[PDB]
């Protein structure tokens, strides 16, 4: 009951939510790797 | 000095080039350089010349004392046509220019 009370006051669900948020942030960063390549590609195809 | 590049389709704020000495910003008549440079009698000696390229690559490194400006000496009326821009509206044919530069940069 005390462990359930401590988890409820703090909020496995929070760790999964933090992992999902980290995965979403990582997915945005990988798209930035494509885009910074593409913005460099935009420089290259222009020049 | 706080620089930023505003690109098109889509509109973004993507980059910041750092300039501590620069006072004025003007671009080239080709489309090749937009330069942010320094003036002697309007601010202190912090001097640099840092022009802004689009890709984040460095466009200038120079410090020559009491410099006031650097801007494009202009070119003629071009009298261009839409057919030459249509060929640039086609890596596909623009493959040779990087490889010829690679032979010139060999040691």
């Amino acid at each position: 009951q005390i462990k359930k009370k401590t988890v409820r006051e703090r909020l496995q669900i929070k760790k999964t939510e933090l992992g999902a948020k980290a995965f979403k942030d990582i997915d945005i960063e990988d798209l930035e790797e494509l885009d910074p390549d593409f913005i460099m590609a935009k420089q290259v195809e222009q020049l | 000095g706080a620089l930023a590049f505003v690109d098109t389709s889509d509109c973004t704020v993507m980059n910041i080039a750092e300039h501590y000495m620069a006072s004025d910003v003007e671009w080239d008549p080709t489309g090749r350089y937009v330069v942010t440079s320094v003036s002697w009698w309007s601010h202190k000696v912090d001097n640099a010349y840092w022009l802004w390229t689009f890709q984040g690559r460095l466009l200038q490194k120079n410090n020559k004392d009491r410099f006031c400006q650097l801007l494009w000496r202009p070119r003629p009326p071009t009298l261009l046509s839409q057919e030459q821009i249509k060929q640039i509206k086609k890596k596909i044919f623009e493959q040779k220019d990087r490889l010829s530069q690679s032979k010139a940069s060999k040691e």
